[PDB]
RNA sequence: UCUUGUAAUUGGAAUGAGUACAAUGUAAAUACCUUAACGAGGAACAAUUGGAGGGCAAGUCUGGUGCCAGCAGCCGCGGUAAUUCCAGCUCCAAUAGCGUAUAUUAAAGUUGUUGCAGUUAAAAAGCUCGUAGUUGAACUUUGGGCCCGGUUGGCCG
RNA sequence: ACCCACUCGGCACCUUACGAGAAAUCAAAGUCUUUGGGUUCUGGGGGGAGUAUGGUCGCAAGGCUGAAACUUAAAGGAAUUG
């Protein structure tokens, strides 16, 4: 097999592989 | 499977070569029915 | 509002509680002895590690320092009275090399059975608290 | 290594270990200073005139043979110009490559060489300012800075 | 019987040489351990470790056992080996024979002043053998031999008694533990302190004349 | 660029060494330089040095002789007050007895155990041993 | 070299580089933010003491079963619930529904001895008395 | 011929937990200190809390319950994703203490100034310029001579 | 133009380990438990997540900056063996 590719956060590519197939915060005062 | 596990890691340690007990029928047995 | 009457613990548990040299060799001090418990060689080796301790920290100060010569002799002075040095090491380089036992050689119940007077060791012990 | 290259040339000039006047010159001390000034008069620049002395009349160093640089010199008699010389020779380059790169508006790389070129010359006028040489703002501006040097 | 079969089983063979000090202050390359046990006896010898590790061929299965024995007598000299053998008991004769042939010296010191028979080492000294470090630290009298206990049991081998160790790096591995402490005690000799400034007398390395004797029958 | 000219000394001579070389050229010469070698020879670690006199900076020749498990510089001079002296030669000295630590003191550059003779402190300098 | 500042007039690189390099940690940022007293179930609090809805049958398997099931418990302060972990089969009949049970943490686990995903609050008192001793028959639980 | 362990073998001594004249104590009491009198022969006057693949200290222990399309068939054996289902015996540690939960510290060099790491494991900006910031070559009284009075070891006592 | 010798500055190549590394391998990844030449940036187990939210620059496509709750005992990297 191959060497395969690394990230701490998952590439544009590889999301598109995935993902295709409001309220905002408050700090209290 | 507790059982399994324990026996599993035992003759590991035969070929890395530390001291282990020899076994009976209390192996995977809860030693202490607990609270 | 009264002042706060200090108090401190004398005795200290091993970090390592589980080493059967250790366990072994406690063992053998409390038989031959009359120990009731564990917490009396862990007391004695608190204070003996105390005055290792404050030893230490003066031997690494230099020679004729007055705060040396002043607490050393102090510190020779104190423990050969108690009798845990003969008068033949009165010198900081031996306390260094103290061990456990001849503090509790220097106990009472080691001292009145080394005097006859017990019969046994743990006669001592059981003799001295019927006062 | 060179100040905005990747370059570690190491050419340079070795002064020698005599700090005096070798025997065969022996020509005199104040006829070079007439020889300097003179060449002055004619609107040179102090490096032009000290790599001419040596190609023709053998002076080796006018540090030596003088006892003066060639700046304290040309500042003694008042034939200083008003800014340094290298400070000019930037200036002057810097206005060649910016009337080039008007001419031609799609040269990338001359636009680069151009920052290069006045990152160069403005940590140069801070030294000089610095020192008291120019007047403490001097403010090299693109525009007036043709005017500058003509 | 021992039969000499080196060059140097002939000189202890007659007995001319007695001391270690000699042999190993030129350092000779000694290639057989027969001639340590008929010098220098005493040698208190603990196997360490035994594991049976596996080769995998074509067909069958070929099995052996790798051994680790540290040996000293009790006092400055320590051996470690390293050997694999086809069985259990031919290791441990493999063992102590390698384990023996690698002896080295230890240089002692005292952690304060220098009076009555030294008790610690020397220096601050380490060693290192694939990620894992032992560090040893001299201490003073009563401090004991605080190490980990193959480390303790190969420190109360070679002569030490008031012994810092601290260690870093995954020390799980056994046989890398007592390597790296070996050769740290191994470096101890190797670091020359000023009071061995002064210059050798240049001994005449006592082989070559006693080599008429100890050449070829 | 060359910041610290008393590390490249250091070092040039803890190469040379370890290496086997007898002697070594170092390039630039100090005054800190001078002082610092003055110390390491009179206590024997180093052997005899010469100074190689051009108009630049001068250049050093120290023969070398063994005897020196190390030398080095600390950097920065850390503000060494006078009860730190012992807190510093615990952490980069092999044993108690023997190992210098160089400081700087306003009596001049010197060792340790003669700063503490003399009740001197300052900053440190660097370590030998 | 070491990739910092060294010099001796760089203590502010040095004090507000660590600053920032802090946030990554897990028990410092958690300390900071008072994770504690906004989303834990217990509210920083050691124990938490709750009202038992219904019990479950999260069992080991079925029938041939090691009987290891607990119960659905709200806490009383914050309102929220969680699932509880209970001792041996045979403390079941003790806690029936709304007993008011003190709960703690479970915490440890090895890879034996209790091995349930999803749980980390074993319940320590039921009705203000034990579970300790009342399994052991040292003392009994009222009924409501 | 002189030294230890064992026993439903045996013998007398000693003492405080208690009760309590009295006295001390205290503003008055309680309690401590002292003490006339009573007060030990084991189910008495009875110590618990945890733990046994390693950590790690401590089992080639026992009984019972439920299942096996497993061997054998008078009995049994083995398994049992029953993660041992329920009890007991034995052993170890601490001890009038002991365990659990949360927080924090050490272990820890996983906050790294001392003292981490970035080729391939988390992590070197796509590249260069550039202000604050941090850092910045060597160099200017070095050496020699004179005497003086000190604190340490000694040949000396 | 070519040959020989030297030198300065380059892109690289081969051998080796005085050293270094987990190993592949490295004249730098060396001169580091014997730890300090100067200085910038980045990282602190995996998912949730480059997600939510706010700000910003962009016509847009987008880019830059960028969390937590919760859950989990893994997640990896180097070389060989059947």
């Amino acid at each position: 097999g191959h060497k395969s590719y690394k990230s701490k956060h998952a590439s544009k590519g590889a999301l598109k592989r995935l993902y295709k197939g409001g309220k905002p915060d408050k700090q209290v005062s | 499977s507790a059982k399994s596990f324990i026996l599993r890691k035992k003759e590991l340690m035969k070929r890395r070569g530390r001291k282990v007990a020899k076994d009976s029928k209390f192996t995977g047995r809860k030693r202490r029915h607990r609270f | 509002p009264r002042a706060p009457r200090t108090y401190s613990k004398t005795y200290s548990t091993p970090k390592r509680p589980y080493e059967s040299s250790r366990l072994d060799a406690e063992l053998k001090l409390a038989g031959e002895f009359g120990l009731k418990n564990k917490k009396e060689i862990y007391r004695i080796s608190f204070q003996l590690s105390k005055i290792r301790r404050a030893a230490r920290d003066l031997l690494t100060r230099d020679e004729k320092d007055p705060k040396r010569l002043f607490e050393g002799n102090a510190l020779i002075r104190r423990l050969v009275r108690v009798g845990v040095l003969s008068e033949d090491k009165k010198k900081l380089d031996y306390v260094l090399a103290l061990k456990v036992e001849d503090f509790l050689e220097r106990r009472l119940q080691t001292q009145v059975y080394k005097l006859g007077l017990a019969k046994s060791v743990h006669h001592a012990r059981v003799l001295i608290t019927q006062r | 290594g060179r100040m905005h290259s990747a370059g570690k040339g190491i050419s340079s000039s070795a002064i020698p270990y005599s700090r005096n006047a070798p025997a065969w010159f022996k020509l005199s001390s104040e006829s070079v200073i007439e020889q300097i000034v003179k060449y002055a008069r004619k609107g040179l620049t102090p490096s032009q005139i000290g790599v001419l002395l040596r190609d023709a009349h053998g002076v080796t160093q006018a540090r030596v043979i003088t006892g003066n640089k060639i700046m304290r010199i040309l500042k003694s008699n008042g034939l200083a110009p008003e800014i340094p010389e290298d400070l000019y020779y930037l200036i002057k380059k810097a206005v060649s490559v910016r009337k080039h790169l008007e001419r031609n508006r799609k040269d990338k790389d001359a636009k680069f060489r151009l920052i290069l070129i006045e990152s160069r010359i403005h940590r140069l006028a801070r030294y000089y300012r610095t020192v008291a040489v120019l007047p403490p703002n001097w403010k090299y501006e693109s525009a007036t800075a043709s005017a500058l040097v003509n | 019987g021992w039969v000499p079969v080196t060059k140097l089983g002939r000189l202890v063979k007659a007995g001319k040489i007695t001391t270690i000090e000699e042999i190993f202050l030129h350092s000779l390359p000694v290639k057989e351990f027969q001639i340590i046990d008929t010098l220098l006896p005493g040698l208190q010898d603990e196997v360490m470790n035994i594991k049976p590790v596996q080769k995998q061929t074509r067909a069958g299965q070929r099995t052996r056992f790798k051994a680790v024995v540290v040996v000293g007598d009790s006092n400055g000299h320590v051996g470690l080996g390293i050997k694999t053998a086809k069985e259990v008991a031919g290791a441990i004769r493999a063992g102590i024979i390698i384990a023996k042939l690698s002896v080295i010296p230890i240089r002692r010191g005292y952690w304060g002043t220098n009076l009555g028979q030294p008790h610690s080492l020397a220096t601050k000294t380490t060693g290192k053998c694939g990620s894992v470090t032992v560090r040893l630290i001299p201490a003073p009298r009563g401090s004991g031999i605080v190490a980990s206990p193959a480390v303790k049991k190969l420190l109360q081998l070679a002569g030490v008694e008031d012994v810092y160790t601290q260690s870093n790096g995954k020390t799980r591995t056994l046989e890398n533990t007592l390597k790296a402490a070996f050769v740290a005690i191994g470096n101890t000799y190797g670091f020359l302190t000023p009071n061995l400034w002064a210059e050798q007398p240049l001994p005449v390395s006592p082989l070559d004349i006693y080599s008429d004797e100890a050449s070829a029958q | 660029t060359r910041s610290s000219v008393l590390a490249d000394a250091l070092n040039a001579i803890n190469n040379a060494e370890k290496t086997g070389k007898r002697q070594v050229l170092i390039r630039p010469s100090s005054k800190v330089i001078i002082k610092f070698l003055q110390v390491m020879q009179k206590h024997g670690y180093i052997g005899e040095f010469e100074y190689i006199d051009d108009h630049r900076s001068g250049k050093i020749v120290v023969q070398l002789n063994g005897r020196l498990n190390k030398c080095g510089v600390i950097s920065p001079r850390f503000n060494v007050k006078i009860g730190d002296i012992e807190k510093w030669t615990a952490n980069l000295l092999p044993a108690r007895q023997f190992g210098y630590v160089i400081l700087t003191t306003s009596a001049g550059i010197m060792d340790h155990e003669e700063a503490r003779r003399k009740h001197v402190s300052g900053k440190i300098l660097g370590f030998v041993y | 070299g070491k990739g910092k500042p060294r010099g001796l007039n760089s203590a502010r690189k040095l004090r507000v580089h660590r600053r920032n390099n802090r946030w990554a940690e897990n028990n410092y940022k958690k300390r900071l933010l008072g994770t504690a007293f906004k989303s834990s179930p217990f509210g920083g609090s050691s124990h938490a003491k709750g009202i038992v809805l219904e019990k479950l049958g999260i069992e080991s398997k079925q029938p041939n079963s090691a009987i290891r099931k607990c119960v659905r418990v709200q806490l009383i302060k914050n309102g929220k619930k969680v699932t509880a972990f209970v001792p041996n089969d045979g403390c079941l009949n003790f806690v029936d529904e709304n007993d008011e049970v003190l709960l703690a943490g479970f915490g440890r686990k090895g890879k034996a001895k209790g091995d349930i995903p999803g749980v980390r609050f074993k319940v320590v008192k039921v009705s203000g008395v034990s579970l300790l001793a009342l399994w052991k028959e040292k003392k009994e639980k009222p009924r409501s």
